[PDB]
């Protein structure tokens, strides 16, 4: 006993209090590998965990083979074991070794103690947050940690991601918000495909702005009260302000912006025919950015 | 069943509002096309008297 | 556009054209077309 | 064909293309859309998928009408894992359907589509990987076709 | 000896729906003619032409907005008369119950 | 002047229809998210028999 160890022992009361979980995954939680060792005459946990019930009479435990886990690979039982372990499907198997390692080029990974202990440390993860893998990733981009990796963290990086995490998801429960939202409202990434509402953003922002002066008054404030008919606007100075962090945010794969639009649909737009564009795209996305 | 049957009905009407012509939509661009006709139009009234 | 041709005949002007298209658009019934065509002649008088 | 229109409850555009070009919705090459019970019941099943895109169907349907549409940008708008559909699509390219699934019609035809969404469902169900799906229907141990 | 568990219904799912929109594609301006009359009474012609357009749009937008309130009226009664039907079975139903 | 005033009025009328059908689309989005309630609570009337 020192100054380590009881400092989780605090932490694992917490989480038992606040999750209401078990003292191992509490444990688990606290970056601890699972436990070999059988106790207090009971199974231990990484028997209880994955040996029983026995799969076929084999009997699981940590050795130097590797196993798979590409969804599309169909692996040995060892992979089964995982799934029946973890309660998840291969695909989101994958995911889940995807969230907790960002250095696993292929799917494929060590049958030793640690990566298991940290594919439990990811179910968990999402398991105490009542979300399943795909929220879980989903939440951790929207976050902005899911660029760390789980399986190379330290204890307090970890407590805080577990902060975060548990911060984010009482505030989205607070504001009836689905994750998807949330993801959606912070995505960065835009599709790059036309559609009817973009192709009349276009039309009218084209149709109105024709003939428009650039010393004569600012193209924004020009510009806003279109972009604010054709997004479904009630105030046009919304319209104007989302557009100003537009400019600032400079949407897109190619860095785009009011000045740069207007040239585009000024030259290269051709208004009520479906041709393609090579800046098309680019503007697509900036409409939907703008949407955003 | 017939709270379910409610519920059906809540969305056919909810989808007829958006569906339809007359929709927010149309609205919306209707008042943004007037809204900069009427400002344009505003200059060159001013300028006459 | 046959008072663009008078307007660009009294005036020698022949550069100057002030009708644009897109004012009937059908995805709205091409509601609002004549206002648009009103400011258009607005400002073709304004100018004249 | 108005009653048809609105029993089916399809979006106007996809109306429209579905008369334009009955091999996008996968019908006999080279012939007319038929009002056939049995293409009555796709028309609609296409409607309750456009409405379960949500907001996402208008950007789903516009590159659907393009040859646009890919596995990602489908699990995008449903809310589903775009591993998840990239190998429900290549269990169903492997397995002979009929009719075929190939890479260019896969997201291309809404056959294709459905064939992959009904793999999906079906996995779902069993709450297993399409893979699992795969493994099921190898079990055909009542046949003398094959081992 | 052994109580069985008993599984509870979820919730309902949130029936959604899709709002698509429509595009159409812009006019062309026809061949421009020369006139006979001088610019003010071309002028004057024209802009009647326009305020009697503007006219038929102000009619026309009238017109959308009664046809999609009546089709909207037709439709809540619809609605009333299916939901009657059940609430008919489940009175009948109740005179059962008594 | 005259012409300004009759724009001036139809964007009025605009501007009422706007917010009269964004009130309107409101009410169904509520009517919508209060009937699952309802729902669950006929559901759980169920096995209270």
């Amino acid at each position: 006993i020192n100054t380590d160890v009881l400092g989780k022992v605090f932490l694992t009361k917490y989480y038992m209090q606040r999750y209401a979980i078990h003292a191992e995954t509490a444990l688990i939680l606290c970056n601890a590998p699972i436990s070999q060792r059988s106790y207090d005459n009971q199974p231990s946990q990484f028997d209880r965990l994955f040996n029983t019930p026995l799969l076929n009479g084999q009997y699981f435990s940590t050795g130097d083979e590797e196993i798979d886990l590409n969804s599309g690979s169909t692996g040995d039982w060892r992979k089964t074991i995982l799934k029946r372990a973890f309660n998840i499907d291969d695909v989101s198997l994958f995911r889940l070794l995807k969230i907790t390692d960002h250095d696993n080029k292929d799917g494929k990974i060590k049958n030793n103690l640690k990566n298991l202990s940290n594919l439990y440390i990811g179910k968990l993860l999402a398991d105490i947050h009542q979300l399943t893998i795909d929220e879980l990733d989903l939440l951790l981009i929207a976050v902005g940690e899911g660029k760390t990796n789980l399986s190379a963290i330290s204890d307090k990086q970890l407590a805080t991601l577990i902060r975060k995490l548990n911060t984010i998801t009482s505030w989205l429960h607070t504001q009836k918000w689905s994750v998807f939202q949330l993801f959606i409202m912070t995505s960065t990434s835009y599709n790059k495909t036309l559609t009817p509402e973009i192709k009349n953003l276009l039309d009218t922002v084209y149709h109105g702005l024709q003939g428009f002066d650039k010393d004569k008054a600012d193209l924004l404030h020009v510009m806003a009260p279109y972009i604010a008919a054709t997004l479904q606007l009630s105030s046009e100075n919304v319209a104007h302000s989302v557009l100003l962090w537009a400019d600032k945010l400079q949407p897109g794969d190619g860095a785009m912006t009011a000045e740069k639009f207007w040239d585009w649909l000024n030259t290269k737009y051709t208004p009520g025919s479906s041709e393609a564009v090579e800046t098309q795209e680019h503007i697509v996305q900036y409409c939907q950015a703008l949407a955003q | 069943t017939s709270l379910k049957t409610q519920q059906e009905q809540t969305q056919s009407q909810l989808a007829f509002l958006q569906r339809k012509f007359s929709n927010q939509a149309l609205y919306n661009w209707l008042r943004g096309r007037l809204a900069a006709i009427y400002f344009q139009f505003y200059d060159l009234a001013v300028a006459r008297c | 556009l046959m008072a663009e041709q008078a307007y660009r005949w009294e005036l020698n002007d022949d550069s100057a054209r002030f009708i644009k298209p897109g004012a009937w658009q059908g995805t709205y019934a091409g509601l609002l077309a004549g206002e648009t065509l009103m400011l258009s002649l607005a400002q073709m008088e304004d100018a004249h | 064909l108005e009653m048809v229109y609105h029993s089916t409850g399809i979006n106007e555009n996809a109306f429209r293309l579905f008369v334009t070009k009955p091999e996008m919705f996968g019908a006999a090459t080279g012939a007319a859309p038929a009002h056939d019970a049995l293409s009555l019941i796709m028309l609609t099943r296409f409607a309750d998928w456009v409405n379960a895109l949500g907001e996402k169907a208008s950007s789903v349907l516009a590159a659907f009408e393009a040859n646009s549409l890919t596995a990602e940008q489908l699990a995008d708008a449903m809310n589903l894992d775009a591993n998840l559909l990239l190998q429900a699509s290549i269990q169903a390219q492997n397995h002979q359907h009929l009719p075929p699934v190939t890479p260019e019609n896969a997201f291309s035809c809404w056959t294709s589509i459905n064939t992959i969404l009904q793999w999906v469902n079906v996995a779902q169900q069993l709450n297993v990987a399409p893979q699992g799906v795969s493994a099921l229907v190898g079990l055909d141990y009542i046949q003398s076709m094959k081992e | 000896l052994y109580l069985p568990i008993y599984a509870t219904p979820a919730d309902p799912k949130a029936l959604l729906s899709a709002a698509v929109a429509t595009s159409q594609g812009g006019g062309k301006l026809p061949e421009s003619f020369m006139s006979l009359w001088r610019f003010p009474h071309m002028l004057e012609n024209a802009r009647g032409m326009v305020s009697q357009l503007t006219q038929f749009g102000s009619t026309l937008q009238n017109i959308i907005e009664r046809q999609d309130a009546e089709a909207l009226n037709a439709l809540l009664q619809n609605q009333a008369a299916e939901l009657i039907l059940t609430n008919l079975s489940i009175q009948d139903k109740t005179i059962e119950e008594l």
